[PDB]
């Protein structure tokens, strides 16, 4: 669509780069997570029950979400790396 | 059964005639009773309050809708195939999704899920029995052997660090035990034993003039077992006193957890279990420190 | 009924107290047995009591020998002997009627029967108003009466009493000595021990001195 | 003078010889009676050395907004201790305290695309012990809310007031116990000098009735109250010695769990002779209570 | 000096011991108060000696006055009474030695001349070889002249005697008798109160009577 190819390229990128930002706010949570655990022996570790179990529950739950967030990154990607290559050679073949 | 009331009716004037001295022995009897006491409603109260409390270690078993749906739900069949476990309630699909945008602060970011590879965790506990060591360790190949999963981790080791502090706490609790019962019965064999040493010369001339070899023991085992009952019941109603002065300040402990507790007293048959132990260890301390009195006299 | 072979009495420091005593008396009369400070008079009531074995020797009481009796029925004997003692030995801790009374719940009598024959043994001796009293207030005269009427209640079929009349003056002494001897019409064999001479120079039944245990 | 002192002991040590089975038996009963404050103070000093593994009960975590480099952060954590009730502060930061994540936690650390790292360290902000509670919590947080671009505010106290309510709790069970055992200290003694003078009440009797002094009846007493006091004592401190043996064994499994050097560090030399002459003081005290007591018995 | 103007002693039973005594002592005299089982005779020592004040009346011993007397001064006024008693107040549990040499402790004697003023003692009493044993296990008869022995040592002023020849015999109590007749050449009164009249019958002293509380003499 030549120019509106290239629009609409550009809205994808941006909603891309969103997603890009939104992960490193999953990784800052993360962290802050993966430090809440952090303790050197002591008594936070027993404490009660329900938010113990909660807070393993939750960097477990972080385990296999930002694995997740490695395929997320390659369907996407899958669309970056063909279907630009493929506007910028369309547009270089018609002109 | 009242032929002698003599000895009965006797061994209450020597109790009489120096009251401020039979007092505070019974004050020592029910002092040195009253630790053994507390320290044993302690253990029945927090052995009561490890039934509720103190959780067991956590097995976590990966058992995702990627690989099926239905073997999720019919895992629970054959994971009951290893004995040990007594809860076997699983969460259901919602509770993954919701505790994570309820308590993790991060629900706003996952609205663009499209497809949804987080797991469940399993609720799989063992019982008392089997705790510590390699137990856990033991059951690690049939769990592994055990079909329709992906992956298992070992995600705790604070459970054995738990059941070595408690193990150290049971073992001074049962040195302490039995050297208080030793306690115990030392002072019921001594603060009686002075009381027939004081009156040798009631055995002397009982014996010289004609008796009985039971006639002599007759006012001395029970006022050992008297002495022993009055320092057992001063015992039991000075104890209560120590419960409802701990009654409040426990209360404050019940909140900060969330739920109630409450404080179980001493029931009807361990308080005569005390009073008829205490009565016989007063009533053999008597009877052991007569009957080798009486063998001093016949040279 | 008390008849001694050749008995020898030794303590444990060496020292003897009898070397050889042997005489025989019949059921039923009185003796008057005397002798100086270092004589063995209250040993010699002792031995016949059972309450300190006779070591070498052979002694008899009514018809059994008590030289090798076991303990359980060693206390059998002495509930038929009327002892008193060198020190009047009481029950401090309870009261004169308590204390006269105790043979009397030891030998099983109904308590309808104890107060009319401690009174009647109060009587023979003067122990009325200081009755119901205890034996820490009582003056020696009083406590050295109140074994004596310790023991003559439940009729004793043998009586000893080493040194009564001690701490008593001459005037009663006179009159518990025919106490005594108004027991001794009916069968009782008595073995009053004293010092003094001349409040027993007025009768003569078995006046008889021991020094060192020699008799004759 | 010494001449009285030395026939007083000797009076004692005499009264002591005789009956063997009864001097040890009441030598024996004061022991075990005082045996139990002792392991109750070792079991009170254990957990006091328990202290250096207890807990920092504020983990606040308080960062700046981003690209927050150099000396630009560590002005920040410089003035965040330089409050009165925060005074040390480890400042780690930039990518080796980064590198904690990678090898301890694991996961995934996407660096085809994370190029700079966002969020280099939180805080690491440990305060000195917990006064700094709940009740005085929201005073503390209004002198960090004032600096603005901190997006880290939270303070999620897991440990609530729990294990205090706990340690309240130790603390009140444990002093309403020790304070029976103290009493039970002062009374077993209180009652096996006492009886054992109420056995010799017969030697007061006669020592007045004949021409003696008020101070020469009760020394015996005393000197006989402080050698069963200090009998008494010894043999608890053997006693303790022997259980301080036999726990050692029970500390090396514990030990294993924790990989930490700790010793039970029992029967200090500063404390044994304290407990001894505390003990001779209880036992002269009850000597002169008793003594006291038959003396106005015998009065005119 | 020592007089008694009219005194007596009430008692928590109600009887009464003495009612109105009135009779007067020189330093270094004898005296033979006697009477039945019942008067006045050990009670009027208690009295002399400290141990039981009167009920009514005041009391004056040596030269100074005894009766109302503070706790902390009537020990230091008993060690020169030689006060000898109707039963053994003997320290049981103790030999016969030391028995006989509290006194001279009380009186804070040395360690070397104790030993031959407590052997000369038993020795004038006749009761030397009886030295080593206790007396549980010494005869009824000598456990008075324990008695004796322990009220004859550090020479006390004045000597109070409540009935000894009680467990004594014929023979000796006239040598335990001539025991304080030397003690007449001394500053020392002697208040023998016995039973028997045979020993006195021989002898040319004071009489004094006791009959239901009254006395005179
Ligand atoms: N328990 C004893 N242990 C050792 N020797 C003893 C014992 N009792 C008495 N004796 C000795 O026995 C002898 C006389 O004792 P016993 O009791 O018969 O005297 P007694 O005749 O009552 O005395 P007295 O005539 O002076 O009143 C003495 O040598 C005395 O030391
Ligand atoms: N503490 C006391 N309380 C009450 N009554 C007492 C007390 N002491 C003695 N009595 C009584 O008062 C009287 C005084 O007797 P006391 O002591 O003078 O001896 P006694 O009659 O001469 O006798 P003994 O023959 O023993 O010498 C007696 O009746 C005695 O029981």
């Amino acid at each position: 669509q030549l120019n509106k190819q290239i629009d609409e390229m550009n809205a994808s990128i941006a909603k891309l780069e969103q997603q890009k930002a939104a992960q490193e706010r999953s990784l800052a949570a993360q962290l802050d997570a993966a430090f809440r655990q952090g303790e050197h022996t002591g008594i936070q570790l027993i404490l009660s029950g329900e938010e113990s179990q909660r807070g393993q529950r939750l960097q477990a739950y972080f385990g296999y979400l930002n694995q997740a967030r490695q395929e997320t990154i390659a369907q996407l990607k899958q669309t970056r790396e063909e279907v630009a290559m493929q506007r910028a050679e369309l547009e270089e073949k018609q002109s | 059964n009242e032929q002698v009331r003599y000895a009965f009716h006797g061994a209450l004037q020597d109790l009489k005639s120096k009251p401020f001295a039979t007092f505070l022995t019974v004050m020592v009897i029910a002092i040195s009773l009253t630790l053994p006491s507390v320290c044993y409603m302690v253990y029945k109260n927090v052995n009561q309050a490890a039934t509720q409390y103190y959780p067991s270690p956590q097995i976590t078993v990966y058992l995702q809708k990627t690989l099926d749906d239905d073997a999720a739900a019919g895992v629970v069949a054959q994971l009951q195939a290893e004995q040990g476990v007594e809860k076997v309630n699983y969460l259901s699909r919602e509770d993954a999704l919701g505790e994570f945008r309820n308590w993790s602060g991060f629900g706003g970011a996952l609205d663009m899920l499209e497809e949804n590879p987080l797991p469940a965790v399993a609720v799989v506990i063992p019982k008392l029995d089997f705790q510590g060591t390699e137990s856990l360790n033991t059951l690690r190949d049939r769990i592994t052997q055990i079909n329709g999963i992906d992956e298992v981790r070992m995600d705790d080791s604070w459970f054995a660090r738990l059941a070595a502090l408690t193990g150290l706490v049971g073992r001074v609790s049962a040195m302490i035990g039995v050297l208080m019962v030793a306690a115990v019965f030392l002072v019921i064999g001594n603060s009686v034993r002075l009381s027939i040493f004081a009156r040798r010369d009631s055995i002397n001339v009982q014996k010289l003039i004609g008796a009985t070899d039971g006639f002599i023991l007759r006012p001395f085992l029970y006022g050992g077992a008297l002495l022993g009952f009055s320092g057992a019941l001063l015992s039991l109603i000075l104890s209560e006193i120590l419960v409802l002065r701990l009654s409040s300040a426990v209360a404050e402990v019940a909140q900060v957890f969330g739920t109630k507790f409450d404080i179980n007293g001493l029931s009807f048959d361990e308080c005569l279990l005390l009073l008829l132990v205490c009565s016989m260890i007063g009533w053999v301390a008597a009877w052991l420190a007569t009957v080798q009195h009486l063998r001093h006299f016949t040279p | 009924m008390i008849r001694f072979e050749h008995v020898s009495k030794a303590y444990l420091g060496g020292r003897q107290a009898l070397q050889g005593v042997t005489f025989h008396m019949q059921p039923g009369e009185m003796a008057f047995l005397t002798g100086h400070s270092g004589a063995g008079k209250s040993t010699l009531l002792k031995l016949i009591c059972g309450i300190e074995r006779p070591s070498a020797g052979k002694i008899w009481f009514s018809g059994h020998d008590i030289t090798r009796l076991k303990n359980r029925e060693v206390p059998f004997l002495r509930r038929q002997i009327g002892m008193i003692f060198q020190d009047h030995h009481l029950l401090m801790d309870r009261t004169v009627y308590d204390n006269v009374a105790i043979p009397l719940i030891i030998a099983g009598a109904s308590g309808d029967d104890i107060r009319r024959r401690v009174s009647a043994a109060l009587d023979k001796v003067g122990l009325l108003d200081k009755a119901k009293n205890f034996p820490i207030q009582l003056s020696g005269g009083e406590q050295q009466r109140v074994g004596i009427a310790r023991a003559v209640v439940n009729k004793p079929a043998v009586l000893l009493a080493d040194q009564p009349t001690g701490n008593l003056d001459d005037a009663l002494s006179e009159g518990i000595l025919r106490l005594f001897e108004e027991f001794n019409r009916v069968g009782v064999t008595v073995l009053m021990a004293t010092h003094d001479i001349n409040l027993i120079s007025r009768r003569s039944y078995r006046m008889l001195t021991l020094s060192d245990g020699h008799l004759h």
